């Protein structure tokens, strides 16, 4: 009642269940569906599933571990933005606040009534995740290696150079897997992995 | 003085009949023997802890915050035995002293008292740790019928203006004392340096009294002018010039 | 947006955290007003000394016109013979309301590189051209002492007027609706205790109706 | 900083060098630049970068007639030091500075 | 740990008892022992003890009157430093913040597992307080009389000067009274009051 998770039905349920997909109301005041709040939700089936993951999709376990650090450190710094301001951010933090906006709009958002997002198979889930994490890793390599010495990359030219690559990354939710082959789609991703390596 | 003790090791039913005994005799001295009576009911928060005790002896369900539901009627049956009557020269005024827990005004003991009584006097911890006796801050304190009590035929005709001017100069002198720490003692003007010298003399000569100094109402106002004389006039804007000319030059 | 659990001691903790932020504005409203008061009188000292250098530089440029009338043209001897400076500046610090302002104070380490300039033609129109431009440098450093404190003041006003508006709009409206949640949740713990005690006093009455 | 720099004019800088503000250390640069009628705007922009990024340049004087040519350049400078002052010249006194726009 | 004055055992005890030694949690987490805070504690036995204090230690009642103002004017200025900082603090305000720092560190702090501070006799209590308020009385006089006199001491003159005296005041708690005579301790504290008047 009232969206209060300190409820004797909810608090008695969370002492029993192992997974908890806590939906949020403010993620429905903007049309963000599915509205699972990624900060309070958890799943205790991680030690049981890594043996399955190290047998089928071996790259996935550090992918979701790095994606859980980007989504959490955005919340630590969006509290600074609403109080201090965007102008006092470092270059390792402005890259985090915009790859997370790429995560919440491309990866996490999924419109179930569209034919491309009514069902997302798990090769497409890891496929568009191994691209957006490595792009965050590559844009971190354009900051820490070029730390202070030369005229360095201050992230404003990554937006300008990769203006179609940022459209190549934000439109992978469109790569329809019903009528698009798995091998087709998989190839379409690794090609976008090749375009970022050439552009960086 | 008619003194009624009731210790804490006394029966808790005798705490209920203690303000009923004290106000029965104060209705015999006032408007039956025609003398002006002051009733000082100290610890009115220990009365309503005895009212809560006998309310659980009669097997009643405790109301808001444990106190009974009829506590507004029960408190007002011992406050409203006050005031003057038409045909008799007696009068009876009450000072019911109570301790609000945790400095809370939303507690039912000082909230159901402020609904029926007519203005409050705060003893506060801020001036008490500063070693000022009595530690009565006059900024949240108020007497709702002080415009009737003072006057020309009652005390003297400058009491209405020296009380408004000492209160207005106290709010400014407390406001500019917050400016002394973030701006500096130099950058504040010559006016704000006069309010700070008023503040160290108001809380040491006017409020700070000592437990055996009996100041009259005339000795109070004469101290009230020695603290207003350190300002020049035309800063004393709450005092009219019809009363500023008689009492300022001395 | 609420923070913690209603427990009747969280109500007096959050009333103190509200008391910290209620006096955090009134302590920082006047700090942003002391900075604004100096900002509005430095700007008066700026514009008054932009019309004061409008006539000092008129007299000093006319004194150069008097010196070229007497002693030829010295606009190639003066420009070439620069080796060391005579009038330098040192940066002093001055502060209003705890915010330091960089200000400049000039000084003379005097050895004249143009001690002999002219000396057979001119020399009296010079060294009164030198006085009319050293007087302009003494003025223009006092104008530059008001330029470097001006632009560093509204840099420290925007970081204060944002911190005041971060308290009045984000921190205090989060506490005053946290405290509104403690009182509505502590009223429901009293009715649940009211329903459990009235349930027992209805059961104790029935057992006292059997034993009659 | 510790120096005063002047861009000025041909008649403006020779009045201020008589004031005693010019210093010559040929290892880095001279602290002034006489602007004639045949200097491009590209030369004024280069020496303006030299006076901003120098350590001892504390005050920069420039004529307002010259400052409109590099008006896009000094608005990018929004720091506290060095102070860019706009001084009058022959038949070009004063209209509006960048500092009084900041109001 | 909780329910400070809103607890039906504590709200009923404080209507009966005369002395309340409130142990604070902020002092106990920073390992300030004993953890008695001086703002919510009280004792109503001071009017009954003033006949005892006017016969045995007649200097004490003006000391603990002033020692409670210094501990209270510090907490008035404590919320100023936490907001705007120590920048524009006055010389009369900074002169309490070392004496009130000296009181909480040397007077109030006491280790009972230590062979000299397991019991502090009352001449040692009066003795080290009659010097730490006298240093406050001399230095306050040394500021307001030299104010508007062209060589106003900014109190940093005092701090480097009285470095031995501030070491003598900090080392007052070490003057072991088990193995140190009472009359020696009364002689050691008397020399600091003459060393203070000499160096001032």
């Amino acid at each position: 009642p009232g969206g209060d998770f300190s409820d004797p039905v909810t608090s008695a349920t969370l002492g029993i269940v192992q997974v908890f997909w806590g939906l949020d109301k403010k993620l429905a005041q903007r049309k963000h569906f599915p509205s699972v709040n990624w900060l309070i939700s958890y799943s205790k089936y991680m030690r049981a599933l890594d043996e399955y993951y190290d047998k089928h999709f071996t790259e996935f376990v550090p992918l979701r571990t790095k994606a859980k650090e980007i989504l959490q450190e955005e919340e630590d710094l969006a509290e600074i933005v609403q109080l201090v301001g965007k102008a006092s951010l470092a270059e390792t933090d402005k890259i985090t606040l915009e790859v997370a906006k790429l995560i919440k709009d491309d990866f996490l958002q999924q419109n179930g009534y569209t034919p491309y997002d009514r069902f997302c198979p798990f090769y497409k889930t890891v496929g568009m995740l191994s691209n957006m994490i490595a792009f965050y890793d590559m844009a971190r390599r354009a900051v820490e290696t070029t730390a202070q010495s030369d005229n360095k990359i201050t992230w404003s030219i990554i937006r300008e150079h990769m203006g179609e690559i940022l459209y190549k990354l934000s439109s992978m939710k469109f790569k329809d897997p019903v009528k698009d082959g798995e091998a087709k789609i998989k190839a379409d991703y690794a090609q976008l992995l090749e375009d970022m390596q050439n552009a960086f | 003085v008619c003194l009624f003790l009731n210790l804490a090791n006394d029966p808790t039913i005798e705490r209920i009949i203690t303000p009923r005994l004290a106000l029965t005799t104060a209705e015999f001295l006032a408007y039956q023997c025609e003398k002006h009576v002051l009733v000082i009911l100290t610890d009115m928060s220990s009365y309503a802890e005895a009212l809560r005790e006998v309310s659980a002896a009669r097997e009643e369900v405790p109301g808001r915050r444990g106190f009974p539901g009829y506590m507004y009627t029960d408190l007002a049956t011992i406050y409203e035995r006050a005031g003057r009557v038409e045909g008799r020269n007696g009068s009876i005024t009450q000072i019911p002293i109570l301790t609000m827990p945790n400095d809370d005004i939303t507690h039912p003991i000082p909230d159901l008292t402020g609904y029926i009584t007519e203005g409050q006097i705060y003893v506060d911890r801020q001036l008490h740790n500063r070693q000022i006796y009595p530690p009565i801050n006059v900024l949240p304190s108020l007497s709702r019928l002080m415009k009737s009590a003072i006057g020309e035929g009652m005390t003297r005709k400058d009491h209405a203006d020296v009380s408004n001017q000492l209160y207005a100069c106290y709010a400014i002198g407390k406001d500019v004392q917050a400016m002394k720490a973030v701006v500096g003692e130099e950058a504040l003007t010559s006016d704000d340096l006069l309010y700070l010298e008023f503040l160290q003399k108001f809380e040491r000569n006017f409020i700070a009294q000592g437990p055996y100094e009996n100041r009259t109402v005339y000795e109070t106002l004469d101290i009230g002018w020695q603290l207003l004389r350190i300002f020049p006039k035309e800063m004393l804007k709450r005092i009219p010039q019809s009363t500023l000319s008689e009492f300022y030059p001395r | 947006r609420i923070e913690i659990f209603p427990s009747r001691m969280a109500q007096t903790i959050m009333k103190a955290r509200l008391k910290g932020a209620q006096t955090g504005r009134n302590l920082l409203k006047k700090k942003s007003d002391a900075l604004t008061l100096r900002f509005r009188q430095i700007l008066k000292k700026i514009i008054e000394t932009k019309m004061l250098m409008g006539e000092v530089m008129r007299e000093a440029a006319f004194s150069l016109a008097e010196a070229k009338f007497t002693a030829g043209d010295f606009s190639t001897t003066v420009i070439q013979n620069v080796n060391k400076a005579q009038v330098k500046i040192r940066a002093k610090k001055d502060n209003v309301a705890g915010v330091t302002l960089p200000v400049f104070e000039h000084y003379h380490e005097g050895t004249d590189s143009y001690e002999l300039t002219g000396l057979a033609r001119g020399g009296e129109q010079l060294a009164k051209l030198k006085r009319n431009y050293a007087k302009a440098v003494e003025l223009l450093v006092e104008l530059a002492s008001l330029q470097t404190s001006f632009v560093t003041l509204d840099e420290a006003i925007k970081i204060t007027n944002r911190r005041v508006n971060a308290i009045e709009h984000v921190i205090i409206p989060r506490i005053e609706r946290t405290l509104a949640y403690i009182i509505t949740e502590l009223d429901e713990r009293e009715r649940e205790e009211f329903y459990r005690l009235k349930k027992i006093q209805e059961k104790k009455k029935i057992l006292k109706e059997k034993s009659d | 900083g510790k120096l005063i720099a002047v861009i000025g004019d041909e008649d403006t800088v020779t009045g201020f060098l008589l004031g005693g503000i010019g210093e010559l250390n040929k290892n880095r640069h001279p602290n002034f630049l006489v602007v004639e009628k045949d200097t491009t705007i590209n030369e004024i922009e280069d020496t303006f970068r030299q006076f901003l990024n120098r350590d001892d340049i504390g005050i920069i004087l420039i004529n307002q007639y010259i400052a409109e040519m590099v008006r896009h350049a000094l608005d990018a400078h929004q720091r506290s030091i060095p102070a860019v002052l706009e001084i009058p010249s022959k038949e070009h006194p004063y209209d509006a500075a960048k500092d009084s726009i900041l109001r």
